[PDB]
C-alpha cells in the first residue's frame, strides 16, 4: 500500500529487500504531508532564494546562434550555490530529513558533486553527513572529496564489487536498512525506489517553472524544445515537468554516447541498454547478457549512472519526451564553443544538453525555432580534463 | 514436488529441527563448490540455500559480498550454477534446495523461464532478495505455475498486515529474522519458520528451536570457514564437516 | 582640465606619462556621457541580470552567531557569474571600450581572476582580448591562465622586474599608451589614475545598493557596520559608496595582513605602508625606504596589489571608514568555520573580511550588532592551498 | 645657473646642433658608468640626460628596463647616484646635466629636498616621466626654487593648449618626440627643443636640426652598445666614443 503511485507505466517500483519497506513507506508519508504544508514549502522557498540563489538567470546566446533561425537560451543552474542544480533537490530532502525528526544524512556519489551537495546541505541544516564513495573515485575525485570534508561530512571509501558508483549504491542501502530510524538516505537522482523518482522531481521542479516564466517574459511564448543532460534523470526532470502538460513543447533527454553507441563504451541505458531490476526499480540499465550490471562510460563522470529515472523510460515509451545521445567529442567541442562565444564555462554534463542544441540548429540553419538548454552545471571542475585531452591533440 | 513438506513431516516424527547451510553457488571453484555442497550433505544438512554470483548483492553482508567476488574470479555464470544445481539434484534426490537470488537474474531472460529452468534442475524454493511482497504477485505466480515455493523474509518488526502476506504468499519455509513472530506466523497457517539471523553456533541452533521455529538458517558461519581455508581445500572439507556436524547435532 | 574631480582629498590623480593623458580625457569623457544615457545604463542592467545573475542573495549566518547578539548577513558575489564580483565591473568596462568604439581590451592580472573577469566579458561583447600577466604569476596560476585562452584571450607573460602584477601593470599601460585608438584598457581594481578609480566604483556600487534594499527588507534597518577586504579596493569601495552618506553606518576595509604586521610580510599598506606616486596615483604603498616599489604578501594572492585605491585613503583619513589588518591564520580560520558551519567555500580574499567579523563577535558576543560582510568571491581557487597548509600541521 | 642658455647660445654661435645622449647611471657598475660618461663628454656630447634606476620605469622600453635591472644588480641606489652627479659636475663644470625620474623618487622624502639636493650637486634640468603638465606645479615650482629646469615631453600630437602649457612651464629646453611643432613651440617662446624620439644613427641627428630642432636625444643607442659590450669594458668605451663621435660630427 502507497499513497501515489510507485510506478510510470511499467518502470519503477520498490524493489527492495523487506526490511527497508517500512523507510520508504516512512518517507512517502513525510513527502505527502510536506507537499500540503504552507510552512514546509515556504521554509523550502526561503533557503532556495536566500542561500541557494533562486531565480537563476536565463541567458540569451545571440553570439552562437548570429546567422541562424534558431534562438538559443540557456537556463544558468550553473550559478546555483555549489555550481550545479543537485543543492535544489539536496535542500528539500534535508528539510525532509529534519521534519521526520532524523539527525543524521547517509549520501552516494559517484564523480563527487552529490557528495558535495548533501555535504554542504547537511552542514547549512546542522545533519550529520556521511558520504558513500566508491574507492577508485574517492581516488581520481580529491577536489571534492576536499570539499566533502571541509563541510565537515565524513567520506567513506566503498572497495566492494567495481568501487565505483553502483557500489556507493549498494553500501548506502546496506546502512540506512539498519539506521532509517535515525538517518535519512539522501539520493542523488531522480532513480531508486519510489518515493525517490517523485520526490527528486517535485524538488527539482523550479527550473521549468522559472524557464516558462521567463521564457513567456522574454519572448511571448513557450520554447519548441527544452533539452537537458540525462545521466540519473534529476536535471531533465527538472526542466520537463511544468512543460509535460504544454504537449508542443518538445522534451529532449542528451544521454552521454562515450566513445560512441557503436564502440559499447557509452552511458546511454534508456535508448541502448535492456530493461532490469537494480537499484530498487524496474528501468532500462546497462547490463550483460545474463543480467549483471555494468558502468556507464563517458567524458563526463557525472553522467555514469548506469540506469535511467523511471519516469523518463516512460516518458519515451508514450512518445512525450525523445532521447538522443553525443559523444565525448560533440560534448568537448560543445564546451569549447561557450567558453569562446560567451565566456561561460560549461559542465562537461551540461555540454551534452548544448552539444545537441548545436546540432540541432546547424543541420538545419533556416529552421525556426526557439530552444531553452538546462546549464546543469558550470564546469570549472573540467578544466584540467579539457586542457589534457587538447593538448594530447 | 513437496520436498519442504516431507522433510518437515519426518522432522517432525523425530522431535527435531532442520539445520540449513548457505553457500554461494561455485565459490571458489565449480568443482570445489560441488565437493563443500555434497559435504554440507554428508555432515547432516537437512536442506540447502544456494546463492547465485550477482555483480550488486545489496543484501549481503561482506562474508557473502566476498563469496560472489571468489566466484565471479573462477568465471562463474548463473548458466553453469543451473548445471551444478542439475547435478547436485541428480546425486541428491529428497533434499530441498532453496535459490536466494536477485531480482534482475530472475527478470533477466523472462520471469516465467526462470522458474521453468528452476523446475528443470529440480530446485524446490526461491527467495528473491529485492522483491517485497508488495511486489512479488508475477514473481510468486510463476513459482508456484512451475511447483517452486517463493520464500518470503519476515522482518523482526514485521507489522501485523506484512505477517498476513507472509503467510498467505510464502510456501515451503518462511525465513523469519518473546517469540510473539513464531507464534503469529502458525495462527496464521504460515509455511514452518526457519530462522536465518545470526545462527554461527551449536547453542543458536537449538535456541531458535525451542522458541517454535522448525529449524535455522546458516550462512556466513559456512562462508567464513570456505574463506578461512582457502589454502588448504581439503582441511577446508574437512572443517566443513565437523562444523555442520556439530551445528545438525543441536537440532536433535 | 577634466569633467569630474580626480582627487579624493590629497589622494588620487593623473600621474601618467604625457601621452597618456588624452587616453584618460577620452575615456572620463565617455564615461560622463554613458552615466547620463538611460540606454547605456539599461544595457548594462540588462546583462547583470540575464549574464552575470544579479541580484545575488543576502545570506544569514545563524549557525556561526548562535549564542551571541551577533546578527551576521553575506552578500553573495560568490554567487556572481565567474565567481567574484570582479565581473561587475568589467561588464560595464566592456559597454564603454563598445561605446568608445573600441575593439580590443587590454587587461592586467596578478592571481589571474581580473583576466579570468576580463576574458569572459571580451568574449560576450566580441572584443578581442589581451591579458598581460607576470611570467611567476603565469607560472603559478595555470588554471586562471587555461580559463582564459579558452575563452579567446591571448595571455603574455611579463617577465620584466620581479614579473608579477605589478610588472604586468606597467606592460599594461606600455601597450594602452600606443595601442589607445582603438583598444581600451581594463584596469582591474578600483586604483589607478583618474578616471579609473571613480569608473570602477560606479561599476560597482550594485553591490552596497542591492545590500541597503535587502538588509531593510529582512531586518528593518540599516546595518551596524559592512566589512569588506581589500586587495586594490574595488569590492569594498562597491560595498561602502551607497552607505557612506548612511553616517550610523560603520565601513570596515580589511587589509591582509600576512604572516603579521610585525614580520614586515604583509599587504597592508593602507596602514603600514608610505603614500608615493605610482600606478598612475598618489596613494599609500609598499615601498623601501628609498622609494622603490615593493610586494604584498598574503596567503591570498589576489590581495596582493600594493598599494590601494585612493577613495580609501581618503575615506581613512577623515575617519569615514576604519581599515584593519586579518593575517593568514586568522583567514585560513574563517575559511574553515564557513565551510562546516554555513557549507559556502569562501574565497581566501573575501575570509579576511569574514574573520575580522568573526572577531567583532567573538571579542564581545553581548554586544549587539548587525554585520554585512561582502563575500566577494567564492573559494573553490583556495582548496588546494588551504588542503596543503592543513595536512602540514 | 644658465648652463642650457649658454651651451644653446654658444651652439647657434657655431650654427651647430646639440647632441645629448641618455644613459643609466650605475649602468654596469658605478666605476664603469663612470667612465662611460666620462667617455661620452670627451667624445663630443653637448650634455647629459641620466635616469636615475627605479623599480617600475613604465616610460622605458625593454632597452632602458635592461639598463635599470643592470644598475640594480649592481646595488645602485638613488642616494649613490646622487653622489655619481657631484663627481660628474666636479670634473666638468658647464656640460648641462639633465635627470630623467619617476615621480616616487622626486617624491619620495620630499618635493623640495629632492630639488635641492639636485641644486646642491650641480643638476640642471629634471624630466619627471609620469607627471603630466596637468599634475605638475608642485614639481616644476620647486624646480625653480632650486635653479633646476623642469622639463616636459611635448607629444607628437599636442594640441594647442597642450602647447602653450609646455612653453610656458618648461625651462632649459622641450623635450619633443611638417615640423608644425617646432613652429607652434618658438611661436609661443617655448625653451629649445631636443628631439628625443628614434634618433640612433648620425642621419637622424642631422634631420632633427634641419627640422628647426636645436638637437637630439639618443638614449637606446647608447644603451644598446653598453649592452652589447658588457664582457669587454674596453671594447664598450671604444665603441661609445666611435658612435658619439659620428653622431656630434652630424650636428655641425
Ligand atoms: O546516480 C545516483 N546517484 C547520483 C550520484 O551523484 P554524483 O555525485 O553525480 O555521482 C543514484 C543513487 C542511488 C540510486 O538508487 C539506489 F539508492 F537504490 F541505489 C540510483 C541512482
Ligand atoms: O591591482 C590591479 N589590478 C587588479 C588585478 O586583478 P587580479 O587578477 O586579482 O590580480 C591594478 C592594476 C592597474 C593599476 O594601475 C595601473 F594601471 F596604473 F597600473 C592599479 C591596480
Ligand atoms: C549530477 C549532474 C548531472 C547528472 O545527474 P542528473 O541527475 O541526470 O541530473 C548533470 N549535470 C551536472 C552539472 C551534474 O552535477
Ligand atoms: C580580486 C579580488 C579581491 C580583491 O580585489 P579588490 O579590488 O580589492 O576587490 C577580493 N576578492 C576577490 C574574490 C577577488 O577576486
Ligand atoms: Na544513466
Ligand atoms: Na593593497
Amino acid at each position: 500500500t502507497t499513497l501515489l503511485n510507485p510506478y510510470f507505466g511499467e518502470f519503477g517500483g520498490m524493489y527492495v529487500p523487506q526490511i527497508l519497506m517500512p523507510a520508504l513507506n516512512q518517507l512517502e508519508e513525510a513527502f505527502v504531508s510536506a507537499q500540503k504544508d504552507p510552512e514546509f514549502q515556504a521554509q523550502f522557498a526561503d533557503l532556495l532564494k536566500n542561500y541557494a540563489g533562486r531565480p537563476t538567470a536565463l541567458t540569451k546566446c545571440q553570439n552562437i546562434t548570429a546567422g541562424t533561425r534558431t534562438t538559443l537560451y540557456l537556463k544558468r543552474e550553473d550559478l546555483l550555490h555549489g555550481g550545479a542544480h543537485k543543492t535544489n533537490q539536496v535542500l528539500g530532502q534535508a528539510l525532509l530529513a529534519k521534519r521526520m525528526g532524523k539527525s543524521e544524512i547517509i549520501a552516494e556519489t559517484g564523480a563527487g558533486q552529490h557528495g558535495v551537495a548533501s555535504a554542504l546541505a547537511s552542514a547549512l541544516l546542522g545533519l550529520k553527513c556521511r558520504i558513500y564513495m566508491g574507492a577508485k573515485d574517492v581516488e581520481r575525485q580529491s577536489p571534492n572529496v576536499f570539499r566533502m570534508r571541509l563541510m565537515g561530512a565524513e567520506v567513506i571509501p566503498v572497495h566492494s564489487g567495481s568501487a565505483t558508483l553502483k557500489d556507493a549504491c549498494n553500501e548506502a542501502l546496506r546502512d540506512w536498512s539498519g539506521s532509517y530510524e535515525t538517518a535519512h538516505y539522501m539520493l542523488g537522482t531522480a532513480a531508486g525506489p519510489h518515493p525517490y523518482p517523485t520526490i527528486v522531481r517535485e524538488f527539482q521542479r523550479m527550473i521549468g517553472e522559472e524557464t516558462k516564466a521567463q521564457i513567456l517574459d522574454k519572448e511571448g511564448r513557450l520554447p519548441d524544445a527544452v533539452i537537458a543532460c540525462v545521466g540519473g534523470g534529476s536535471n531533465a526532470i527538472g526542466m520537463f515537468a511544468d512543460f509535460i502538460n504544454d504537449t508542443s513543447v518538445g522534451l529532449i533527454g542528451v544521454e552521454p554516447g562515450g566513445h560512441g553507441i557503436e564502440t559499447g563504451e557509452h552511458g546511454a541505458p534508456l535508448k541502448h541498454g535492456r530493461v532490469g531490476i537494480y537499484f530498487g526499480m524496474k528501468a532500462p540499465m546497462m547490463q550483460t547478457a545474463d543480467g549483471q550490471i555494468e558502468e556507464s562510460y563517458s567524458i563526463s563522470a557525472g553522467l555514469d549512472f548506469p540506469s535511467v529515472g523511471p519516469q523518463h523510460a516512460y516518458l519515451n515509451s508514450i512518445g512525450r519526451a525523445d532521447y538522443v545521445s553525443i559523444t565525448d567529442d560533440e560534448a568537448l567541442e560543445a564546451f569549447k564553443t561557450l567558453c569562446r562565444h560567451e565566456g561561460i564555462i560549461p559542465a562537461l554534463e551540461s555540454s551534452h544538453a548544448l552539444a545537441h542544441a548545436l546540432k540541432m540548429m546547424r543541420e538545419q540553419p533556416e529552421k525556426e525555432q526557439l530552444l531553452v538548454v538546462n546549464l546543469s552545471g558550470r564546469g570549472d571542475k573540467d578544466i584540467f580534463t579539457v586542457h589534457d585531452i587538447l593538448k594530447a591533440r | 514436488m513437496e520436498r519442504y513438506e516431507n522433510l518437515f513431516a519426518q522432522l517432525n516424527d523425530r522431535r527435531e529441527g532442520a539445520f540449513v547451510p548457505f553457500v554461494t553457488l561455485g565459490d571458489p571453484g565449480i568443482e570445489q563448490s560441488l565437493k563443500i555442497i555434497d559435504t554440507l550433505i554428508d555432515a547432516g544438512a537437512d536442506a540447502l540455500e544456494l546463492g547465485v554470483p550477482f555483480s550488486d548483492p545489496l543484501a549481503d553482508g561482506p562474508t557473502i559480498q566476498n563469496a560472489n567476488l571468489r566466484a565471479f574470479a573462477a568465471g562463474v555464470t548463473p548458466a553453469q550454477c543451473f548445471e551444478m544445481l542439475a547435478l547436485i539434484r541428480e546425486k541428491h534426490p529428497t533434499i530441498p534446495i532453496g535459490l536466494l537470488m536477485y531480482a534482475n537474474l530472475v527478470f533477466n531472460n523472462g520471469i516465467d523461464a526462470f522458474y521453468a529452468r528452476c523446475e528443470q534442475v529440480g530446485v524446490d524454493s526461491v527467495l528473491v532478495a529485492d522483491v517485497p511482497v508488495e511486489e512479488s504477485a508475477p514473481f510468486r505466480q510463476a513459482a508456484l505455475r512451475h511447483n517452486i515455493a517463493p520464500i518470503f523474509i519476515c522482518p523482526p518488526n514485521a507489522d501485523d498486515d506484512l505477517l498476513r502476506q507472509v503467510a498467505s504468499y510464502g510456501r515451503g519455509y518462511t525465513y523469519l529474522l518473546l517469540h510473539h513472530l513464531i507464534e503469529k506466523l502458525k495462527e496464521y497457517h504460515a509455511a514452518p519458520a526457519l530462522q536465518g539471523f545470526g545462527i554461527s553456533s551449536p547453542e543458536q541452533v537449538s535456541a531458535a528451536v525451542r522458541a517454535g521455529a522448525a529449524g535455522a538458517i546458516s550462512g556466513s558461519a559456512i562462508v567464513k570457514i570456505i574463506e578461512k581455508n582457502l589454502a588448504s581445500p581439503k582441511q577446508m572439507l574437512a572443517e566443513l564437516r565437523s562444523f555442520v556436524s556439530a551445528m545438525k547435532a543441536a537440532s536433535r
